């Protein structure tokens, strides 16, 4: 027909930069470049240009030469405007009483950005404050001017319409085949590899949608994995709790896989590394490098240990063997650009700070390859491959001291910028393989395989494998 | 500067938004590649900016009850969330940092954001079968655009009115009369004077707790997806913003696939040959309800196949 | 407003300077809705900010409208070159230099006025110009 009408249900909540207006829902300039890349490539069975062809063909597209756009309007309306709003943050933070009813928080979460909210400072919406309890213990007092100034906010909304306009009748009987495997693939918002923003359609044309999740996950994704989640009979009524723990798995296998979990007395080597160590000629951590540069030069870094050698019970060393030093390559680089490395050296109120910048002005960014796909209270984990663009790139990394000194009585601020140490360089060292490269051979489907597979008295990552 | 956008106290938005915007101020710099994103400039043109996204509207407004004074009874609809952008194509891109780099369709002497009757009537005429002229670089898509756009219009049609079935023929006919006022072939129809539609002008008329303009960011992300999005700043109408669209419809007399006017009809019917099945009319009301069901299906402005634009009844 | 045939004539001889019109005598379509957003920027928003406008060559998306600002300069410079020796509305000391950009030529010369009627006349002259020659 014309007109398609489509009822979505929010499963993971969305973080929204335009949470002011009462009205803010998903965006239609978001989700119709991405409807319309979707059709284009399974109307050409994974290839868009003969997808492009096809809608070349049967006159779908407004811009026969141009682009990628499709004959149609997009529009995403609320229903109801009863909005639940959510504040998310990478730290454990106390949470106060006293709260507006549809205030919730999200802690230990993935995203990390907007962690300023809380603290002590005059603009975070929970300040924290000292309490004339146990000093180990600290309060919290929410603050409503700061909450209607924030960046963005976690929202999750009731059902909502999605209205697909069209003269183009063909074209409204693709894009109701299609649109259930859109919503399922794809998610939506800040931070939408980490789970926010999902989405799922439960009626088109006042019709159920009867769409076997993992199905679509597995004929649209190359590796597939579901978590083994369990609720304890009681948190089905309550929502924040089932979110809460579902985040801070997220976080804590993505940790595992990237960068390793140290925080209470437990450790489990990043999975990356490992990897690389058991792999083809061994590449080892950038950060080994860093931080042998910066032993080398002064201040020692926290923590009573010393760098992680390679797979082995407690192979601890600081040094290297006789022969000719490691492969060192930006190793994580290919899950994501970091852009900054924060180092905690002995003492405290001084920390070491390393700029990541591409060599030249090419590459600036990185999605994390992962997607993680939260569908009713489930966890999946999906990729396709990674972008060989980032392999074998040249990257440079700038040193610089801050020492967080005393507040000076009257603006209790930081200006404690000036300084930055002249560590050694080992630019094109080793016939460009060293800690400014990056591996330039990875397949994302061999290394999860590889993950999910360690294990010690049972597998890490509690997932079981329905790839592809 | 203050809210409560009146004649009294309140600068034109049009001019404080084309003209007041780029004023050479001592010590800002927008015509050196440096200056342009210098953090002075930026702060000039935030300040530009706050002071436009800072009016409200009074539903009693004198200047609005002046407008249904003069265009008649309006046709009150509200804005979606996304907002409602026109006139995106004049010129108000300088290259600045934080600058409005879309143009804004604003009235010369109210300074009110309006449609104009001319955004008004293609768009209206954009969904009717006849609108693509027949001049030999349309010709491909000529049959397709008007056999779609002829089905959903008699969709609307048969909906709107009491006409169980109208003919293509008809169909063009009636949307000629509407907008050309004349037969599809140029004749001019001897109509009156009250027999003529005009699309007046779309007004603000409403902003019912909060400012009537607003910031937006579209960030087309690059087809490289290593390197940084660009946003794009502008302004929108603000989501629950009261537009009134003011109309001067009339009766549509349609005898035997042609229109005539009341006269015509009015010595017609006393015919002893008159056919009740070869008469069909269309009364003011129920054309205006056609024009509104167009409305609330494909919105108005720019960039309306991304939500904006996107009306609801009030 | 009259414009002599002098003025077409440097015109001309502009757009094929700044490689408007081809060697075979034709020219990009888009060129003269941009002489004609010129004009109406001019009228809208004055005559520093449509320059500034037109001078932009950041867009990337359009064609490369910088181009009008060179026949535009031109062409003054062309009709200054012939300016009588009244000196009174003159202000010829020179022709505009090449590598300045014309929104600066136009801060630091107050003569608004002056400089408005030329532009508004070289305007003209290339649109006519521009209607001389055969479109694609």
């Amino acid at each position: 027909m014309n007109q398609l009408t489509a009822i979505l249900k929010q499963h993971t909540p969305m973080i929204h930069f335009q949470h002011n207006e009462s009205g803010a829902t998903l965006r239609a300039s978001e989700v119709k470049p991405l409807l319309d890349k979707f059709i284009l490539t399974k109307l050409g069975n994974g290839d868009i240009r003969e997808g492009r062809l096809y809608a070349k063909k049967n006159n779908w597209l407004i811009d026969n030469e141009k682009n990628y756009a499709l004959n149609y309007k997009l529009s995403i309306s609320l229903q109801k405007k009863s909005r639940l709003e959510y504040l998310i943050t990478s730290s454990t933070f106390p949470l106060p009483t006293e709260r507006p009813s549809n205030f919730f928080t999200i802690q230990n979460s993935p995203y990390f950005a907007q962690e300023k909210c809380v603290g002590i400072n005059t603009n975070s919406t929970i300040i924290l404050k000292k309490s004339n309890s146990d000093p180990r213990k600290k309060e919290a007092e929410f603050k409503e001017k700061n909450w209607s100034q924030i960046d963005k906010k976690g929202l999750e909304w009731q059902d909502f319409t999605i209205k697909i306009f069209s003269l183009k009748g063909d074209l409204i009987n693709k894009i109701q085949t299609y649109l259930p495997a859109f919503f399922i693939c794809h998610n939506f918002g800040t931070r939408n590899n980490k789970g926010f923003g999902s989405f799922t359609v439960e009626y088109i044309n006042n019709q159920k949608n009867i769409c076997n999740v993992e199905d679509t996950l597995k004929e649209n994704f190359a590796f597939v994995y579901k978590k083994k989640i369990a609720l304890s009979r009681q948190s089905t009524l309550d929502f924040i709790y089932i979110y809460n723990q579902i985040f801070s798995t997220i976080k804590k296998d993505y940790q595992i896989l990237k960068s390793g979990y140290n925080f209470r007395n437990e450790y489990i080597k990043s999975l990356l590394f490992c990897y690389f160590v058991s792999k083809y000629p061994n590449y080892r951590w950038e950060k080994r490098k860093m931080k042998q540069l910066i032993k080398a030069r002064g201040y020692e870094l926290k923590g009573d240990h010393s760098p992680i050698s390679g797979i082995r019970e407690n192979d601890n060393s600081w040094n290297d063997p006789n022969p000719n030093g490691y492969n060192y390559a930006y190793i994580r680089a290919i899950l994501g650009l970091a852009e900054q490395y924060e180092f905690q050296l002995e003492t405290p109120y001084q920390k070491a700070i390393v700029k990541i910048k591409s060599a030249n002005n090419c590459i600036s960014r990185y999605k994390s390859p992962l997607l993680f796909k939260i569908i009713n209270n489930s966890i999946y984990l999906v990729g396709n491959e990674i972008n060989t663009e980032i392999l074998n790139k040249p990257f440079q990394y700038s040193y610089i001291e801050q020492t967080k000194n005393k507040n000076m009585r009257t603006g209790k601020s930081e200006i404690t910028e000036r300084t930055m140490h002249i560590n050694e360089i080992e630019m094109n060292y080793k016939n460009r393989i060293n800690y400014h490269y990056t591996p330039t051979s990875f397949s994302l489907i061999d290394f999860m395989q590889y993950a999910m597979s360690y294990k010690k008295n049972g597998k890490n990552i509690l997932n079981y494998i329905p790839l592809k | 500067m203050p809210k409560n956008y009146t004649l009294q106290n309140a600068s034109n938005l049009g001019w404080l938004f084309y003209k007041d915007y780029y004023r050479q101020e001592p010590n800002v710099d927008f015509i050196s590649t440096q200056g342009k994103e210098s953090d002075t400039t930026a702060d000039f043109f935030r300040k530009t900016n706050q002071r436009i996204t800072a009016y409200q509207l009074n539903s009693e407004s004198p200047l609005v009850a002046a407008f249904n004074n003069h265009f008649g009874t309006p046709l009150q609809l509200k804005t979606i969330y996304p907002g409602l952008i026109t006139g995106s194509g004049l010129p108000h891109q300088t290259g600045s940092k934080g600058e409005f780099k879309l143009g804004f369709q604003f009235d010369y002497t109210t300074g009110l954001p309006y449609i104009p009757g001319s955004s008004i009537k293609g768009t209206l005429r954009s969904m009717f079968p006849f609108s693509l002229k027949d001049k030999g670089s349309t010709k491909r898509i000529l049959p397709e655009y008007r056999k779609e756009r002829m089905e959903y219009i008699r969709d609307l049609i048969i909906e709107v009115t009491n006409i169980n079935e109208i003919s293509d023929t008809e169909i063009q006919a009636l949307e000629y009369a509407i907008f050309t006022n004349s037969t599809p072939s140029g004749k001019t129809i001897e109509f009156s004077l009250e027999e003529k539609d005009v699309f007046y002008d779309a007004f603000v008329a409403d902003s019912k707790d909060g400012v009537m303009l607003s910031d937006d960011y579209i960030t087309p992300h690059g087809e490289n997806p290593l390197k940084d999005p660009k946003p794009i700043l502008f302004l929108k109408i603000r989501p629950d913003v009261t537009i009134n669209f003011y109309f001067k419809l009339c009766t549509t007399h349609l005898y035997k696939e042609k229109v005539c006017s009341s006269k015509q009809i009015e010595e017609i019917k006393k015919q002893n040959d008159f056919s009740s099945s070869d008469y069909k009319m269309i009364t003011a009301h129920q054309k205006r309800n056609l024009f509104e069901k167009i409305l609330l299906c494909i919105g108005i402005g720019a960039k309306t196949n991304i939500g904006y634009g996107q009306l609801k009844k009030l | 407003m009259k414009i002599s045939k002098k003025q077409i004539e440097y015109a001309i001889e502009a757009l094929r300077a700044n490689n408007i019109i081809t060697n075979d005598n034709q020219y990009p379509k888009v060129f003269k809705g941009y002489i004609s957003s010129f004009g109406a920027a001019v009228i809208q928003s004055g005559l520093i900010p449509a320059i500034i406008f037109f001078e932009n060559e950041d867009n990337d998306a359009n064609a490369d409208r910088h181009k009008i600002i060179g026949v535009l300069k031109d062409i003054i410079n062309a009709m200054r070159q012939q300016y009588t020796v009244t000196d009174a509305t003159i202000l010829v000391s020179s022709q505009i230099p090449a590598n300045y950009s014309m929104a600066q030529y136009i801060i630091e010369h107050g003569n608004t006025d002056q400089l408005l009627k030329e532009i508004t006349e070289a305007a003209v002259a290339m649109k006519l110009a521009l209607r001389m020659y055969k479109s694609e």
